[PDB]
């Protein structure tokens, strides 16, 4: 209510309304959650078909930045694509300059500085994205981070990005998260996404699940979800 | 001149002569030929002097900044990669015989070698310097796999002793460095 | 917003005073007096409503009591269960968040 | 007044500018408190954490940022400005170490950070990084130091130091507390830090919420405390 | 609602954003500086806000070379910037000519810099008025500059709060011919005319300029001198 | 004998400040307490806000 | 040109010889080769004179700037790092054979710089053209922790041997002593070589030269 025009100006009470408006820009986007286990990180995105015009296999928000790192973006899609390319470039610089895999803390800090640099000046707008970052390493374990539109980047066990941000983490936290391997966590994420919004406002959605950990031996890829088909034979048992 | 690096089970052991010469005149009789970069990583140099000093300072810069940003102790292979990039990028002007060694928490003691070209290799032992050909003659004779610390110290003592005795540029006094998980133990021997 | 400096002189406003929101234990106070005319079991978690809601208003706790009473009217119960209080936490503390310019002090 | 709607950084009539004095409470939107104390050959930082979530971690919520091997710091205000300010501080300390051959004193670092903030302030079309920075460090022939850096670029540095949300009250306690001429035997320092935050906020809580950073002229390395010894000091000051 | 910004003249008057910077200077901390027969005395007024602050960290009286003193009345964050500029600039002169720069040449070049920031149109002026002095070639000098790029030459002047009142005391009290100690006495007199009630060895901060060079006095000699100097 | 200039309205505010500040303690006259309390309440510390740019 | 450096029990004694030859002809009998850097650090130069001069004035300016910016006494290692970085940045094009000496808080520190950028910390160095004779005198008669007059006599002996060997100087060997408190600088230390007195008055007279065109121009 101002004074809301530039991303450089302050308010009479001291905050930037551009950054706030960009934070609640991602609020309208699709619900995307993530959670780690004791030997891996599992992603899951509530993805919706528009009506009947899609192809079930386009524009997947589960990206794949490095050999062991991928994104779980939510928000404006093309801006997230550009940010994913920036992250690929940064992992490229690290691999080219030091000869080994990027630690996830340093990658997240560089990306947070990049997002902050787009929040600073007045020529540019803040990003309209909020994404997840997972990894796994034999000397480091599982690490799950989280980047807001402003650039505040710190770590979680579980998170959620979308409409049901509260309404997922209400029952994310009742998971016994440490003592489970991720092969349980697959159907756990399946049941969590399947709980929120079956048919009420929209018609149909579709599930994607990314998957990194020790079971992939340090690789990051989408699950063979058709293999073991663990959502639906349990999703139909989750309505009662 | 003649520099040497030997690893063992616990850690690594380095060594050098001193005798910085120019032509046939000795400019300096005693020299720290090996250089600290991190608290667990050394490098010992040969070739031209100013080149290796400036390269070692810039590597100290980049590695210290990087290792503070990681908030973790650095790797040895990282520093070897830094020397590889900076050596290879200006191979046209530098003459570096940089040998990287050092103990690491994840990987123990390691020895990497970067000669004048800019290639990088991991070795179990290394020579270096213009008067290194001779102990390179018998370093594949006296070496035994799985030495102790004292065997490595005696080994490099005999090595640098014979290299200093024979080569004209080499000589002076023997400086040693022992890098392990515990600490860095330097001493100055003669014999 | 617009007030006199001569209003602010000693002699007409010789003493003035400030009030905090609660200190989170005055939250407990306003809740334990707002936990008044409510049929219950005596199991109403005051710490959960104190820490989980952030209204900083006796009128907000009034709305909490009102909508928790409506959610005992809903599902047909005489008693307002602690989960009706948390339904009040959710709905009331979200409709509470439809406000901007949450600050006021003259001069 | 204004009037001028303070949109850019110009001079208003009578006679101030309003951008920086709006930036001074961008610290106050952080919801956070910091206290620094220098009594003797040690120096103590104390700062709490506001973690409402059990899903959120606890290690990466640390505000104490080890800048170099002998210099720690703490940040308040918004987090992005703070972290960018921290990487600039690290970068410039490394630039000192490259250019001048020895470890940077904590004074020149505060001067350089303030000057960067002034350049961000003097020329427009960049936000002036609305975060406040408190530094600590040990110097030879001077003992310990405690400094404060402003978002405006106004550094100063002194014995008992506090910034955040509630530090008019903290400086009221530090005037009412650093007036008696006793020595500060390092647990007096830890006790006065814990109890000054415990009297300003009046919470008297677990050892798992505050973060304690110390540096001492016995180990000039910057040092972050563990839950056990924080608990030991907290019940050691419990009378 | 005009002027706005720095690129255009008023309908008849002047450059309002320079006028406001001069007003912001006049709203600053007081100072006084006096040219005597043999030396120049500078004196400022440095109050800590609380009892917590240290008086050994920030310094108002500041040398630019070994024989050139310089104080201000304004904002330190700009003061240090143009101090650094004057440092680097004076050392460039001493590189070129192998000779210590004259104070008039300092004031020329610093005025050129300040003028260049008063030039259009995105940067604001300094909110700092200087008082430059030095003992070049026997005769000592005293030079006031301003945010607008202009400069002057004084026998004694003041800047900050109540500079008018301090100036009416300077016109009455001071004269042309004194020595440095009497200059310090009348300087602490005119600062004590206008400063706060607690004036100690730390609230003021005094540097002099002998012909033997610049000298920044210590709290030892300040406490010895201001131990009820009158 | 003090400087730190205090005007007539400010003087009368100090006197009434101190008188009320002792009578609210149920006293007869100030025993020099509330005069110095009126100083260290009334001055009233040059504002707070801002101690930058002076 | 034969400059030398040494470390006695407290500080550094520097010496120099001031014959600035340009090729094969003695062009100077008094050339200050001991240069100013700071109130505690000095420097000597060898080889190309103007390169050493311009470089030492630049580095002295930069250290004056840094020291006045800091507010305390400079460090020698900073001077060393600036010099080696500059001389390596010129890739050895600039020939500047430098001896760097000063006393910090840590104490006395002596550095010799070879003009590509190779530097060494030593208790004693010799640089220049006739440096070998002074290094002979040093290697013969050095002992650790000398006293003051002992070190002065030694450095004088070394530069004297450099002068009795070739390309020394006619000059009266210059010395300079840096301590923790007392800085000294002594140009006419010892004059061994008095010039022989002239044997005839080969003075011209008032008119022995034909003049073609005169001019007088008055002044103020
Ligand atoms: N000479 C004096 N001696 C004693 N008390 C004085 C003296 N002058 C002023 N005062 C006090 O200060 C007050 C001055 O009158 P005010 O009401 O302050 O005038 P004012 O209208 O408020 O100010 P303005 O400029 O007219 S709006 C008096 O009522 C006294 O309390």
């Amino acid at each position: 209510t101002g004074y809301d025009l530039s991303a450089s100006t302050f308010s009479p009470d001291g905050r930037v309304f551009q950054v706030e408006y960009a934070m609640k820009a991602v609020e309208n986007s699709s619900t995307a959650i993530g959670i780690r286990c004791k030997d891996g990180v599992v992603f899951g995105v509530e993805k919706l078909v528009l009506s009947k015009l899609y192809e079930e296999g386009s524009n997947k928000r589960l990206f794949n930045v490095d050999r062991h790192v991928g994104m779980a973006v939510a928000g404006l899609l093309a801006d997230a694509r550009s940010l994913a390319d920036i992250a690929r470039e940064e992992a490229s610089n690290f691999r080219s300059n030091f000869g080994y895999n990027i630690p996830l803390k340093h990658l997240a800090d560089r990306v947070a500085m990049y997002v902050h640099a787009y929040t600073l000046y007045s020529a540019v707008r803040p990003f309209g994205c909020s994404f997840m970052l997972g990894s796994y390493s034999v000397n480091d374990g599982a690490q799950l981070y989280m980047i807001d539109p402003s650039g505040v980047s710190y770590g979680y066990w579980g998170c959620a990005i979308g409409k049901a941000r509260q309404a997922a983490k209400t029952e994310i936290e009742k998971l016994q998260m440490k003592e489970m391997t991720c092969r349980d966590i697959v159907k756990e994420v399946a049941k969590i996404i399947y709980i929120v919004h079956d048919e009420v406002k929209d018609k149909a959605f579709e599930l994607e699940l990314s998957w990194v950990g020790e079971l992939t031996n340090g690789r990051h890829e989408i699950v063979p979800k058709d293999i073991r088909e663990e959502a639906e034979k349990y999703a139909k048992e989750s309505l009662k | 001149t003649t520099i040497m690096a030997v690893q063992f089970d616990g850690g690594v052991v380095l060594g050098a002569d001193s005798r910085t010469t120019t032509g046939s005149y000795i400019a300096n009789r005693v020299t720290d030929k090996l250089t600290p970069i991190h608290d667990r990583i050394f490098c010992c140099r040969s070739g031209s002097a100013a080149d290796t000093q400036a390269v070692a300072d810039a590597v100290t810069y980049q590695l210290g900044f990087h290792s503070i940003e990681l908030n973790e102790p650095p790797l040895v292979h990282t520093a070897a990669s830094l020397f590889k990039e900076m050596c290879y990028r200006y191979r046209e002007d530098l003459m570096a015989g940089i040998i990287i060694a050092g103990w690491d928490p994840q990987e123990g003691g390691q020895v990497y070698s970067v000669p004048m070209g800019g290639m990088m290799v991991r070795q179990s032992f290394a020579i270096g310097g213009s008067g290194s050909s001779y102990i390179y003659g018998y370093v594949d004779a006296t070496y035994r796999e799985g030495m102790t610390k004292e065997e490595c110290l005696q080994f490099t003592a005999n090595a640098l002793a014979l290299a200093m005795e024979r080569d004209g540029s080499s000589g002076g006094v023997i400086r040693l460095a022992a890098i392990a998980e515990s600490g860095v133990e330097r001493q100055v021997l003669l014999g | 917003d617009t007030l006199d400096p001569a209003l602010l002189r000693p002699g007409r406003l010789d003493r003035k005073i400030h009030i905090d929101l609660p200190n989170e234990q005055a939250r407990l106070d306003i809740l334990k007096i707002h936990a008044g005319p409510i049929t219950k079991h005596g199991e109403i978690d005051y710490e959960a409503i104190v820490k989980l809601s952030d209204g900083f208003n006796g009128a907000d706790l009034r709305n909490v009591c009102t909508e928790a009473g409506m959610f005992a009217i809903r599902a047909d119960h005489d008693f307002v269960v602690q989960e009706d209080f948390m339904k009040a936490v959710r709905k009331v503390a979200d409709s509470k968040k439809l406000e901007s310019k949450l600050d006021y002090k003259p001069v | 007044s204004a009037g001028f709607d303070r949109h850019i950084t110009i001079f208003s009539p009578e006679g101030r500018l309003y951008q920086v004095e709006y930036a001074f409470k961008a610290i106050n939107q952080g919801g956070l408190t910091s206290v620094a104390v220098r009594g003797k050959d040690c120096a103590v930082i104390v700062t709490q954490k506001k973690v409402p979530d059990k899903l959120l971690d606890s290690s990466t919520v640390t505000h104490l940022f080890k800048i170099t091997e002998n210099i720690g710091c703490v940040m308040t205000g918004m987090t992005a400005d703070s972290r960018s300010q921290v990487q600039r501080a690290r970068y410039e300390a490394a630039n000192w170490k490259y250019k001048y051959g020895y470890e940077i004193p904590v004074d020149m670092l505060c001067k350089r950070i303030a000057d960067i903030s002034q350049v961000y302030t003097q020329n427009a079309e960049m936000r002036p990084l609305g975060c406040c920075m408190i530094l600590i460090g040990i110097d030879e022939e001077q003992g310990p130091q405690v400094y404060k850096c402003d978002p405006a670029g106004y550094y100063c540095g002194f014995k008992a130091t506090a910034a955040g949300v509630k530090q008019t009250e903290s400086t009221s306690f530090l005037e009412k507390k650093v007036k008696k001429k006793f020595d500060w035997t390092f647990e007096q320092t830890v006790e006065t830090a814990i109890t000054c935050l415990s009297t300003v906020l009046s919470i008297d809580f677990k050892p798992s919420e505050i973060e304690v950073g110390v540096v001492t002229v016995e180990n000039p390395k910057f040092r972050i405390l563990t839950e056990a010894e924080i608990d030991a000091h907290l019940v050691a000051l419990a009378e | 609602g005009y002027s706005f910004s720095l690129t255009t003249f008023s309908p008849s008057g002047k450059l309002v954003q320079i006028e406001y910077a001069l007003a912001a200077v006049a709203g600053g901390a007081p100072s006084v500086g006096i040219k005597a027969a043999n030396g120049v005395v500078l004196a400022t007024e440095k109050k800590q806000k609380s009892i917590l602050y240290d008086e050994r960290s920030v310094h108002k009286v500041e040398p630019i070379t070994k024989h050139i003193g310089l104080v201000y009345s304004g904002m330190g964050p700009d003061y240090r910037v143009l101090v650094h500029r004057a440092r680097k600039l004076a050392q460039q002169y001493y590189l070129v000519y192998q000779e210590p720069i004259p104070t008039a040449q300092l004031v020329q070049r610093v005025a050129s810099v300040m003028q260049e920031y008063t030039q259009s149109g995105g940067v604001r002026p300094f909110g700092v008025s200087l008082l430059i002095c030095g003992w070049n070639e026997g005769r000592p000098y005293l030079f006031q500059s301003d945010p607008s790029g202009a400069y002057f030459a004084w026998k004694a002047t003041a800047m900050g709060k109540n500079y008018v009142n301090g100036k009416t005391f300077l016109e009455k009290r001071y004269n042309e011919d004194l020595e440095l100690e009497d200059a310090i006495h009348t300087a602490i007199l005119t600062l004590k005319e206008s400063f706060e009630g607690q004036m100690t060895e730390d609230n003021i901060e005094v540097g002099i300029c002998n012909e033997a060079g610049f000298r920044r006095l210590t709290p030892t000699e300040v406490k010895d001198y201001l131990a009820a100097i009158a | 004998a003090r400087p730190d200039k205090i005007s007539g309205a400010d003087i009368n505010s100090i006197c009434q400040e101190s008188g009320m500040l002792a009578v609210r303690e149920n006293r007869y006259i100030v025993l020099a307490k509330d005069f110095e309390k009126a100083y260290k309440t009334v001055i009233k510390k040059d504002e707070q806000e801002h101690e930058f740019y002076k | 040109t034969t400059i030398a450096g040494v470390v006695y029990k407290d500080g550094i004694v520097l010496g120099a010889d001031t014959r600035a030859t340009e090729g094969m002809v003695v062009a100077d009998k008094n050339c200050s080769k001991i240069h100013f850097i700071s109130p505690n650090i000095y420097c000597c130069g060898a080889g190309t004179a103007a390169d050493t001069d311009m470089t030492t004035q630049l580095i002295s300016s930069n250290l004056e700037l840094h020291s006045l910016s800091t507010g305390r006494l400079p460090r020698v290692v900073t001077a060393n790092r600036m010099l080696k970085q500059m001389l390596f940045r010129y890739q050895g094009y600039i020939g500047a054979a430098l001896v760097l000496g000063g006393v910090d808080v840590t104490g006395p520190h002596l550095y010799s710089i070879y003009p590509h950028g190779s530097t060494d910390k030593l208790p004693y160095v010799t640089m220049g053209s006739g440096s070998l004779a002074a290094m002979a005198v040093f290697e013969d008669k050095f002992r650790p922790d000398m006293e003051e007059e002992e070190a002065k006599n030694l450095v004088s002996e070394a530069i004297a041997a450099g002068i009795f060997n070739d390309l020394g100087s006619g000059s009266n060997i210059d010395l300079c002593v840096i301590s923790k408190n007392k800085l000294d600088f002594l140009r006419p230390y010892t004059v061994p070589n008095k010039k022989g007195t002239r044997l005839g008055r080969y003075r011209c007279e008032k008119g022995t030269t034909a003049v073609l065109t005169e001019k007088i121009t008055p002044l103020e």
